[PDB]
């Protein structure tokens, strides 16, 4: 369908279970136009994708291997050359990116 | 459905695929030119898929039938899921063989510790991603009210009702929505929601059919 923004940072994943799952936004906001519904906008997407982030991640976009702290506000903190966010990139004893930032995490990589 | 195994072809005869291009709900067939799924899988263009094995092929046991009509439900409300029911009428009506046929309304809510069938087409892998072409089963018992809640914490209501297993690692999931939790030949659950899949002190969580019997009765003799 047509997802009712162009990112999204705080983004919840309803509990439901259809396939694919279906998520809202949360995003402070200014009432723009602010979509179908407003209190946020209140509109529901249901598809594959809820959408890039309105600011990145250290972890550039993509980790398959994320740690992460649910609570609040930790939120978590998880390849090759790091990116524009990271801040503490190095290889190490193999071949020749940990970074304090908090947020939810966004996808994994594989 | 993760923890579950295989059904069989056709052994779930009353078993259906909400489609519109691809599997995204589950629904059990309560007769002739009806079906009962989940709130939340209300959309725009359902195409009913009855009879069906292997969801991705084929096997001339299939009957695609379109939705005439997709009812909801009132106190349905999106935030707390509580009242997650719909309601689908065929454009027609199947045959009903032996692999299509129709499950049966309860009468009496079921009590706890019941063993159900609850079945889809959803993921088999908790944590990550693995979704089947055949259709998978799994033998569960219900939860009290009181553990229910036990877990979600003024979540649950007069309505939806846990059912899995409390150390987890067996539950129902992404793609099972609107999936049949039956009980003895009676479709006592409508899969719903829950946090996660499968993990300790989360279990499942599926609508109770048994408050929307008469509800039933009216949107069928009616719309």
């Amino acid at each position: 369908m047509e997802r009712p923004w162009k990112c999204c940072d705080n983004i919840k994943r309803l509990p439901t279970k259809p396939d694919p799952p279906q998520w809202r936004c949360n995003d402070e906001l200014e009432p723009s136009q602010c979509c179908k519904s407003c209190r946020i906008c209140e509109d529901i997407y249901w598809g594959a994708d809820p959408g890039p982030f309105c600011t990145p991640r250290p972890w550039g976009d993509c980790c398959d291997k994320a740690f992460c702290n649910k609570m609040n506000p930790p939120t978590c903190r998880c390849v090759k050359e790091c990116a524009d966010a990271c801040k503490d990139c190095q290889r190490v004893e193999s071949s020749e990116c940990k970074d304090r930032f908090t947020g939810h995490p966004g996808p994994v990589c594989k | 459905i993760v923890g579950g195994y295989t059904c069989g072809a056709n052994t779930v005869p009353y078993q259906v695929s909400l489609n519109s291009g691809y599997h995204f709900c589950g629904g059990s067939l309560i007769n002739s030119q009806w079906v009962v799924s989940a709130a939340h899988c209300y959309k725009s263009g359902i195409q009913v898929r009855l009879g069906e094995d292997n969801i991705n092929v084929v096997e001339g046991n299939e009957q695609f039938i379109s939705a005439s009509k997709s009812i909801v439900h009132p106190s349905y409300n999106s935030n707390t899921l509580n009242n997650d029911i719909m309601l689908i009428k065929l454009k027609s009506a199947a045959s009903l063989n032996s692999r299509v046929a129709s499950i049966s309304l309860p009468t009496s809510c079921a009590s706890a510790g019941t063993q159900c069938l609850i079945s889809g087409w959803g993921n088999t892998k908790s944590s990550g991603t693995s979704y089947p072409d055949v259709l998978k089963c799994l033998k569960a018992p219900i939860l009290s009210d009181s553990s229910c809640k036990s877990a979600y914490p003024g979540q649950i209501t007069s309505n939806m009702f846990c059912a899995g297993y409390l150390e987890g690692g067996k539950d129902s999931c992404q793609g099972d929505s609107g999936g049949p939790v039956v009980c003895s030949g009676k479709l006592q659950g409508i899969v719903s929601w829950g946090s996660g899949c499968a993990q300790k002190n989360k279990p499942g969580v599926y609508t109770k059919v048994c408050n929307y019997v008469s509800w039933i009765k009216q949107t069928i003799a009616s719309n």
